[PDB]
């Protein structure tokens, strides 16, 4: 056949490159950073009616300081997550402290590029690291398969991506409270997504200083998802 | 490099089959029928050998029918070679658990443990399956008289009465017009050897064309007796059931 | 063609392909350069956004206190090297109370390349290194290539359209080779360079990325408002 | 402490005219303490008879170790292993554990099937047979079982008369050894016929 | 720990196990349960060296359920000991033994009979009428050698396991704190909460 | 036989004080009743602002302040050149000794600096990683002869105020560096006078906020 | 573990303004056995070191061929290897301190006391002790062995500390050493009379004598001499 | 060296004294021989001071990667297990370890299980660990209820160890308290054993047989 | 060893070996799960192709991983027994180290990581199975129903059917399962799970198995004539 580890004449890892397309028909996933805390929001995409939606867990806690979202292979990010969480404990263990957002996110990505003929092919996932350290303060970094991480001010990966990152260029800007991230990222997720929004097939969740990493409750995002619809028809 | 050369022996078709074990089924039907049927007091396995010749030495041969301790015996249906390894290994097996818990290994412990080498070959290592399946006929005090198959893919199931090798869908049918529930051994006997001449590509079934083995509580009280039949016993069995 | 399947075959003309793909990853990469007079080493780095949410990719990397690298190319590929440079910088000193000369780390980055490229199941790195230092002979600039080819040279450029700089530096090799003693000066001369390798887009405070390392100078990197002074 | 003495007991084998006998003690013990009277020490595989002494533990995993062996051989081999070839088989099996022995008398007792011939072997914890043609001894007692069976014992004994010399040489050197006794059994084997004999003895 | 001692009766099979834990001045605990539970019908008393005891018993009690699971089926009490001699025998020939000694009692439903192994950490097995490890047989043996019949009640069966934990009660050294005792027959195994 | 181990004397004293913290050691270095060095240098800056002695038995203290100092270098490699705090310094040591507790590094380890509110801080550490922050530390040939001296002088440890009579214990007053430094010349020049491996130099390393300054006093040579 | 069969005894040196001076006898003992007398223990690396050796000698055979790989090594590959870029003591000192400690944490000594004496680029003099459990430290004089007990003595009457230094001249620090052999010889029963010395200079280079004599004993006073107590004849 | 922890109404007292020797010299009078394992799990410190620390910090991580993995607080039962599991491999090996594992759950409630280097895992109500652990059951014995008060069980915890610091050459220097509740423990102080036998004796009539 | 990376992506960004291994669960005999307000029922297919069989001894469906947690599958049989011991060795150390019997969540957790395994590791092809998980956790009275796939991705259920035609049984639940008012009884639910495979099936004899699962380790298997008195009682309601 071919190598796993291949290049193509342009200069690209076959593998890599078709990981990547993989995750283009994953669910969406936003993350926004502002001054007073880093959103994550993601759609669940149930595929039947009968499965209980509170069972996808597609925002995962890292640390205390840390949290986490998928798109793409979703069981794939298991291991990413497993590891991801060692090394947070790992370094508190070593150094009695936090680690840093970015460092976490470089342990991370460097499994991406450990296959070949180690583990036989790329992560089929890309993950959204949001966080808070002293150094940094509050971050977002967008880790791909490609063992590449970027820092974003806002975020979008998955299928709607492209629409979203438009629209997140627009709404974003330095001055952002969280209540404002908060309805954005419910706006642009309503945006992109297949079926209609509700608290059942959308999740929030947010990191800040004071209290950490947070999943938000269903009751609590409907409220914010009423306030979205009110606000958008008063004008 | 290398991998230029491999056949990758363990992927799905895009149909969701194994094409070496599929492939592998190919080759077993192509081998000697071998029926086993479970009877109330006892199992006959009964098993034809492949175009034989006048200068064979038949007495002392064996591919068919095999011992894998007192109480559990096979009928093979494949590569006679391959067979061997795996028959060793279940004798090995049979004896690891008699020392562990100094109890006689009951028969589908057995079975499972032949059955889970064979599933091996087909997901990991890029080797060939083994081109075998089995009949196992045993005695233990759980369950009593048993009868099970195998096959390359190392799935496994129970029967009263069953074939594996050649002509598999024709003797199958025969066995399940005439099995009956309160059969006894003598019947079941004759059974198998009336499946066995109806279905061969042979003229004639003869004794030098067969292998014939019975486990019967047909041993002096509360046990279990192997009996591996002699040539000139085959013939004996023959005339009494008016085949020859 | 069908000869560039593995990096363990020769096309009927000596070409090793996979070797020449992961040239071609450096190609795509973004604009740095490398250039030395005899007091310091300067490197300069054009750095690249995903988009106007993203930060800019980190160029440069610091190997020891008087040795650091930019890269151009696969990124991970440039930490794997990174770090096996900062190791073997850290065992001449652990072992040999002795910094680990330039010349003799681009000999070392030379042969950690070349196993990539004669065995079957790896592949080649697809990243291109300018390594500066100052050790006991002066002031030093390597350019590596991940065919394994390292060269020692006055002054250098890697990446996208880096054939305008390497251009520029070869007209001014005869001037900033001279400019002994004053640090601004050099980074000026780096910073003329690597305009000559801009089309559409400016030197702005969060896309340039500057090091420099010297006699009297361990390495250091400048990012953000540090390198306003020199836009 | 020494492994050998910790149970306590022995075996004695005797080759007769056309028969073989093979004997042994009950006991298991720990040093003092008298554990078991019911610890047979001769097993056999068809019409091979084995008598183990020695550490009990061991005792018991050599059976085991050579009913798998035999059975497996038997399967193999499609007949019964004979005396001869069974005592290599005993001999390759204790040096494999050359530097980690097991500690063990073994004695090796039968008739071959085929030539019809007495036979009988003993052998030290590491290997080493002594394939004797009148007797064989082994265990705590040994020295008294020697000292017995070279006054007692004459070639050619009839089945019967094997019995009473063997039981009698077994009997007076357990009841002079403290880790001995506590019972005994007898095994007067012919080529087609064994017959087992429990003994009446003190049972202190 | 210290004491461990089994009786097996017409129809079922007792076992009685020291309560006290002692830390070499002081007794930390009078209340040590020196048993597990393999199976519905078959239940295991130890002692040995401290940790080794109960993280060998856990592990064997791990294995005989994994392998009920796996079967659908309770093991008899005679090849549940065997597997259990085997684990000891390979255990003393490792880098560090398993320094423990157990009784197992079980009730085998198929021959409807009690059965008592004793195992010590050599892998020493037999099976007895009456059995215990270390010392407490040398204090007890003589009572069960004069008293015991084949064909005791339970009840009897606890009268004379009361009459042997009155003798090591006086001329022991050890305060072993009494006895814990259990009962094993055919519907299952229960605990004696007066004793 | 073989004896990895051996003893190369010496004393070092660790002092915390309100916003600075010092580490002094003497400058002698022995082995039985001869003299290899009378200026050994055994207190080191390991950068960050944090200073490191490990006392005893020479090469294993050699070993164990390169590997920190590389364990410095690597932290700011790996965290982006993040300040490594001295309670993060502390956790790092215990893994380092505790790695090697089978076959220990054979010293008594103290670190010196300033923790994340400026206050001075004192760490110390047995052979096999287990450790504590301090006040007050001596370690090595003489800490038996300095310790005593220290819980008297510097925490006021038996002293009552006059005229109360045990009634009221003498207040507990924050002492300058200058003060710390008076007490640890006396400390060594007293520790010189009654033990044998103490003598030659002082050179103590003062930690403040502005860095690492050096002081050396000679001690007698007999 | 071992133990040490073939044995030399002290190695002795001091620093000096303008460089430093070493020195050690030629004898290879075998116990009390005064076996083999032609025993070179100063080994020179390059023309600015010298390392010198006590204790085990088939360990030092095995150091003495881990230098001459070491000078190889360096310059494979190395333009500037007899310039910028040659062997200094400190380099060379740090590799054997590095391999002895190893050593002895494999519990497998070298069974060596090693003195590493040098200049190094910029002039400064070096000098530097380790031995089989991987202890190192400096000072103006150093020495091993019985040279730790008697020849340390005499050496820092000449150097007492670091400002004595550049008051010491090559011809006072020669003969310091010359004198501290001779004590040795009288006191040590496993010296021999016949020893070698090198100069290590900043300006003059590396000055290596063979075959060197201990001169101007005193014995006559020994005539006198009679008895242990009360014996008069 | 004294540690001790007891259940009650109340939950969990743990209490400690504070003196580490080497030989007869007194290393240290201001020892933590309580080790915060996380804000609702407490481990004791006897045997080796190392072993202890170490292991039982990294206990500390173990815990909070059940609970990320999990989302559920670790059983006390569990969390022992893991460290006793921990040296049972390095048995043999030489660590000295001896500690009370302490914690409130929900499903468990007040519970307290003893680990020991040799493997042991025992739980229990009361335990007592450490060279003076004779002197302070005494008085945890005989004034021990399952109804007391927590300022009562505070008292009692705090007075068993100045009894041992009294009377064994090795323990002394301070006390070190704890209450261990469900919604975590909470600290009670350092408290002097010089300045606390003084105010013990007086205002309690005992330690007739001190001068004072 | 054999390391070949039989798993790979493909240009779309499909692995398939994956997606084939689905193929074969599409193969597979009908499974089905249904939880009711205090109870989890396992419905199994039984092919009636395969006469003279003896039931006794032949396999079961369902399997018991431990007394309160049982698993069936759709696929390939010889791989499920694989994933059977895994599942069955790892409850049994969860209770050795934990010292409580495992979680559904966290079994299901654990078989569908073993799953994904197969899908990146070298020299191995995926497992051609899909299993539902059921049970209730210890000392918890709430039902518990799990599915997995080759890909390891797993999720909580409603209820649920896998293997071939569940497109239809889907379907059928879909419409008739309500989720604020569940099967309120044993009877309801075993119904319900009939009535579902009826839709599949062809003759109610002996080609439906029914296993039901109640809390505290309380799981029983219908009989042939038990599940018949269902079988008759739904087509005499039908007929009208
Ligand atoms: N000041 C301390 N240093 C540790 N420590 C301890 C002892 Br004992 C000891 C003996 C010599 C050197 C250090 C020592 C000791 O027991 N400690 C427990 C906490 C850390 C430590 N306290
Ligand atoms: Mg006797
Ligand atoms: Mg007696
Ligand atoms: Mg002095």
């Amino acid at each position: 056949d071919r190598g796993v580890s291949t290049f193509s004449p342009e200069g690209r890892l076959f593998q890599v490159e078709y990981s990547l397309e993989a995750i283009k028909l994953g669910s969406t996933a936003i993350g926004i950073a502002t001054k007073e805390g880093v959103v994550l929001g993601v759609e669940k995409r149930a595929t039947s009616p009968l499965l209980e939606s509170d069972s996808i867990e597609k925002i995962v806690e890292i640390d205390r300081h840390i949290g986490c979202a998928m798109s793409g292979l979703t069981a794939d990010a298991r291991s990413m997550i497993e590891h991801a969480r060692t090394a947070a404990v790992t370094h508190n263990l070593y150094y009695d402290e936090d680690i840093n957002v970015e460092s976490l996110t470089q342990s991370v990505c460097d499994l991406a590029l450990r296959f070949g003929e180690l583990m036989s092919r790329p992560f089929g996932v890309a993950l959204l690291i949001a966080g808070h350290d002293a150094d940094d303060g509050y971050q977002l970094f967008h880790a791909e398969p490609s063992g590449t991480f970027y820092r974003y001010n806002a975020k979008a990966i998955g299928s709607g991506s492209e629409g979203a990152q438009a629209e997140l260029l627009n709404e974003w800007h330095s001055s952002l409270t969280l209540k404002e991230a908060e309805l954005l990222v419910l706006k642009i997720l309503k945006q992109v997504m297949e079926e209609k929004l509700d608290e059942n097939n959308a999740q929030l969740s947010c990191i800040t200083k004071q209290d950490g990493f947070k999943i938000y409750d269903n009751e609590k995002t409907a409220e914010l998802i009423k306030e979205l619809k009110e606000k958008e028809a008063a004008e | 490099g290398s991998r230029r050369y491999d056949s990758r022996t363990t992927i799905f078709s895009p149909e969701g089959r194994l094409y070496q074990v599929e492939y592998a089924l190919e080759s077993i039907s192509h081998a000697g029928t071998a029926i086993g049927i479970m009877a109330s007091d006892g199992i006959v396995l009964a098993a034809e050998r492949k175009v034989t010749s006048t200068l064979l030495e038949q007495d002392t041969s064996t591919e068919k029918l095999y011992k894998l301790n007192d109480k559990i015996a096979v009928a093979v249906a494949g590569l006679t070679a391959d067979a061997e390894i795996l028959i060793n290994t279940a004798r090995i097996h049979a004896q690891n658990y008699l020392k562990t818990y100094n109890e006689d290994i009951p028969v589908e412990i057995l079975v499972r443990r032949l059955s889970d080498i064979k599933q091996g070959y087909t997901q990991h290592g890029g080797l060939r399956p083994f081109g075998v399946s089995f009949i196992y006929a045993g005695y233990d005090d759980r369950y009593g008289y048993q009868l099970y198959t195998s096959n390359p893919s190392g799935n496994y199931t129970g029967w009263k009465a069953i074939s594996v090798g050649a002509n598999t869908s024709a003797a199958q049918t025969l066995l399940q017009m005439d099995y009956k529930d309160d059969m006894k051994v003598d019947d079941a006997i004759e059974l198998a050897l009336k499946t066995l001449s109806k279905t061969t590509d042979s003229s004639a079934l003869t004794y030098d064309r067969l292998e014939f083995a019975t486990i019967r509580k047909g041993a002096n009280d509360g046990e279990v007796y192997q009996k591996i039949f002699k040539p000139q016993e085959i013939k004996d069995i023959l005339v009494k059931t008016g085949i020859t | 063609n069908n000869y560039d399947g593995d990096t363990v075959t020769f096309s009927p003309t000596g070409r090793l392909f996979q070797v020449e793909y992961a040239l071609e990853a450096i190609k795509q990469g973004s604009v740095t350069v490398g250039l030395r007079s005899n007091t310091h080493a300067v490197l300069v780095a054009l750095k690249r956004n995903a988009d106007e949410l993203s930060s800019y990719q980190k160029k440069i990397i610091k190997c020891d206190e008087h040795m650091g690298l930019s890269l151009a190319g696969l990124a991970p590929d440039a930490r794997v090297l990174s770090n096996y440079l900062r190791q073997q910088c850290n065992y001449s000193s652990l072992v040999f109370n002795r910094k680990l000369a330039v010349e003799r780390a681009g000999h070392l980055l030379c042969d950690k390349a070349q196993k990539n490229t004669q065995s079957y199941g790896g592949r080649p790195y697809g990243v291109g290194l300018l390594i500066i230092g100052y050790d006991k002979s002066g002031a030093h600039l390597l350019e590596f290539q991940p065919s394994g080819n390292v060269t020692e040279l006055y002054g250098t450029a890697i990446g996208a359209r880096s054939q305008g700089a390497k251009t520029y530096l070869e007209r001014t090799l005869d001037t900033f080779i001279k400019i002994d003693g004053n640090p601004d000066e050099l980074i000026k001369a780096g910073v003329e360079a690597i305009s000559q390798s801009l089309r559409d887009e400016s030197l702005t405070v969060d896309n340039l990325s500057i090091a420099i390392v010297g006699k009297d100078t361990p390495f250091t990197i400048y990012d953000g408002e540090a390198v306003a002074k020199y836009i | 402490s020494d492994p050998s003495s910790i149970n306590g007991g022995i075996v004695v084998a005797m080759t007769g005219k056309d028969c073989v006998a093979i004997a042994c003690d009950l006991r298991l013990g720990s040093q003092s303490l008298g554990v078991s009277n019911k610890f047979e020490k001769i097993f056999h595989y068809g019409h091979v008879f084995l008598g183990i002494t020695g550490l009990a533990t061991d005792v018991t995993t050599l059976n085991e170790m050579f009913r798998y062996k035999t059975n497996l051989y038997k399967l193999k081999e499609e007949r019964a292993i004979e005396p001869e070839t069974f005592t290599q088989l005993v001999s390759s099996s204790l040096y494999e554990r050359r530097f980690g022995p097991y500690f063990v008398g073994p004695v090796v007792a039968g008739i071959n099937s085929k030539s019809g011939k007495p036979f009988i072997a003993g052998f030290d914890l590491i290997g080493c047979i002594d394939e004797a043609k009148d007797f064989i001894v082994s265990g705590t007692a040994s020295d008294q079982l020697f000292g017995m069976c070279e006054s007692l014992y004459e070639p050619n004994l009839e089945p019967e008369d094997l019995f009473e010399t063997i039981s009698q040489a077994l009997l007076n050197a357990a009841d002079r050894d403290a880790l001995s006794g506590w019972g005994a059994v007898v095994y007067i084997i012919k080529k087609d016929e064994v017959v087992k004999r429990y003994l009446k003895m003190r049972q202190d | 720990m210290d004491i461990i001692l089994g009786i097996r009766v017409q129809d079922s099979v007792i076992l009685a196990s020291s309560k006290a834990v002692t830390r070499g001045i002081s007794v930390l605990k009078d209340s040590d349960d020196k048993t597990r539970q393999l199976s519905p019908h078959t239940l295991m008393s130890f002692a040995g060296e401290a940790g080794d005891t109960v993280q060998f018993a856990e592990y064997i009690q791990a294995n005989i359920q994994l392998y009920s699971i796996r079967e659908d089926y309770e093991l008899s009490p005679q090849a549940v000991s065997s597997f259990v001699r085997q684990e000891l025998a390979k255990s003393i020939r490792s880098r560090r033994p398993y320094q423990v000694n157990v009784l197992i009692g079980g009730y085998d439903k198929k021959k409807n009979k009690p059965e008592l192994y004793q195992i010590d950490y050599l892998g020493t097995k037999v099976e007895l009428p009456y059995g215990a490890h270390g010392y407490s047989g040398f204090y007890t043996f003589s009572l069960l050698d004069h008293h015991y019949r084949p064909d005791m009640t339970t009840e009897e069966g606890l009268d004379l396991l009361k009459l042997c934990v009155q003798e090591l009660e006086k001329r022991m050294p050890m305060d072993f704190k009494g006895v814990i005792v259990k009962i094993v027959d055919k519907d299952g195994i229960r605990q004696v909460d007066d004793f | 036989q073989f004896n990895p181990y051996g003893d190369n004397g010496g004393t070092i004293l660790g002092i915390a004080g309100e916003d600075f913290a010092v580490l002094a050691g003497d400058t002698r270095n022995i082995t039985d009743y001869s003299i290899n060095s009378r200026y050994e240098p055994k207190v080191f800056d390991c950068g960050d602002n944090i200073v490191m002695s490990a006392n005893g038995f020479a090469a294993d203290g050699d070993a164990l302040v390169k590997r920190f100092k590389n364990s410095v270098k690597w932290y700011h490699f790996d965290h982006n050149d993040k300040k490594l705090s001295i309670n993060s310094a502390a956790r790092n040591i215990q893994h380092l000794l505790y790695g090697k507790r089978f076959f220990p590094y054979y010293v008594h380890t103290i670190i010196a600096g300033l923790d994340e509110d400026g206050k001075g801080a004192v760490y110390s550490f047995d052979p096999v990683g287990s450790y504590e922050r301090e006040q007050c530390r001596a370690g090595g040939a003489a800490a038996s002869l300095i310790m005593p001296f220290l819980d008297n002088q510097v925490n006021f440890k038996n002293q009552y105020e006059p005229g109360t009579n045990g009634k009221v214990k003498k207040p507990l007053k924050y002492l300058s560096v200058e003060e710390v430094i008076k007490l640890v010349r006396d400390s060594f020049t007293s520790a010189t006078e009654r033990h044998i491996q103490v003598g030659d130099g002082l050179e103590i390393l003062i930690v403040t906020k502005d860095g690492v300054r050096k002081e050396f006093y000679e001690l007698k040579r007999d | 573990t071992q133990q040490p069969i073939v044995t030399g005894t002290s190695v002795i040196s001091m620093k000096y303004d303008n460089g430093v001076i070493i020195a050690a006898d030629n004898l290879g003992s075998y116990g009390s056995l005064l076996r083999f007398n032609g025993v070179e223990r100063l080994i020179p690396v390059g023309d600015n070191t010298v390392v010198g050796i006590s204790g085990d000698i088939s360990d030092m055979q095995h150091i003495e061929r881990l230098l001459k790989d070491l000078v190889t090594e360096n310059a494979y590959d190395n333009p500037l290897a007899d310039a910028e870029e040659a062997l200094e003591p400190s380099y060379i000192f740090e590799y054997l301190a590095t391999v002895m400690y190893q050593r002895r944490s494999k519990m497998n000594p070298l069974w060596n006391a090693i003195i590493v004496a040098g200049v190094q680029s910029n002039g400064d003099q070096f000098l530097r002790y380790v031995n089989l459990l991987g202890v190192t430290y400096s000072s103006p004089t150093l020495a091993t062995g019985f040279g730790a007990h008697m020849a340390n003595p005499l050496l820092r009457k000449v150097v007492d500390r670091e400002s004595d230094i550049p008051k010491t001249t090559v011809q006072v620090a020669e003969e310091a050493i010359v004198n501290a052999m001779r004590v040795l010889y009288y006191r040590d029963a496993r010296s021999s009379r016949n020893f070698s010395l090198a100069i290590i200079d900043k300006n003059t280079g590396l000055t290596f004598k063979k075959n060197l004599q201990v001169e101007n004993m005193k014995w006559d006073f020994a005539k006198d001499i009679k008895g242990y107590g009360t014996q008069k004849i | 060296t004294t540690t001790l922890a007891f259940r009650f109404q109340g939950g969990i007292i743990v209490a400690v004294d504070s003196r580490a020797t080497a030989g007869n010299w007194v290393a240290s009078q201001t020892v933590k021989k309580v080790i915060e394992i996380n804000p609702f799990l407490l481990g004791t410190m006897a045997g080796g001071a190392a072993d202890c620390q170490f292991w039982e910090t990294w206990l500390g991580s173990q815990c909070r990667l059940h609970e990320l993995r999990e989302k559920e607080r670790i059983s006390v039962a569990a969390a022992s297990k893991i460290l006793s599991n921990l040296v049972y491999q390095y048995k043999g090996a030489g660590l000295s370890m001896g500690t009370m594992i302490c914690g409130y759950t929900r499903k468990e409630g007040p519970t307290i299980y003893y680990v020991d280097s040799d493997g042991t895992r025992l739980k229990g109500d009361i335990f007592c660990v450490g060279s003076g652990q004779t002197f302070a059951y005494g008085v945890l014995d005989s004034n021990y209820k399952w109804d007391l008060s927590v300022e009562d069980a505070l008292y009692l915890g705090k007075r068993s160890i100045l009894a041992a610091a009294h009377r064994d050459a090795y323990s002394g220097g301070s006390v070190n308290l704890y209450h261990v509740t469900e919604d975590g423990w909470i600290y009670h102080g350092n408290h002097d054993v010089g300045e606390l036998f003084w105010k013990v004796k007086e205002e309690e009539g005992s330690f007739n047989n001190v001068i004072g | 060893g054999y390391d070949r990376a039989l798993s790979i992506f493909s240009p779309d960004g499909h692995i398939f070996q994956v997606e084939y291994a689905l193929e074969a669960v599409k193969r597979g005999t009908c499974a089905v799960g249904v939880k009711g307000k205090n109870c989890v029922v396992l419905g199994c297919e039984r092919r009636s192709t395969l006469k003279l069989q003896d039931t006794r001894i032949t396999p079961s469906k369902v399997s018991k991983i431990d007394s309160h947690v049982v698993l069936s599958f759709s696929g390939l049989n010889a791989d499920s027994r694989i994933l059977i011991e895994k599942a069955r060795v790892e409850a049994q150390s969860h209770r050795l180290t934990l010292e409580d019997p495992v979680t559904v969540e966290y079994l299901t957790r654990y078989v569908a990581g073993v799953q994904q395994r197969y899908t990146q590791s070298g020299g191995v092809r995926p497992f051609g199975v899909s299993t539902l998980i059921a049970g209730f956790d210890p000392r918890d009275d709430e039902p518990k129903l799990y599915q997995t796939e080759p890909s390891g991705i797993y999720s909580s259920w409603s209820a649920q059917t896998i293997g071939r035609n569940s497109k239809t049984v889907r379907e059928f639940l879909e419409k008739n399962y309500d989720r604020k008012e569940p099967p309120a009884t044993v009877e309801e639910c075993v119904k319900l799970t009939v009535r579902s495979l009826l839709e599949v099936v062809q003759t109610g004899a002996k080609n439906i198995e029914i296993t039901v699962v109640k809390p505290d380790s309380d799981i029983v298997a219908l009989s042939s004539e038990e599940i018949n008195q269902y079988v008759t009682q739904i087509e005499q309601e039908k007929q009208e």
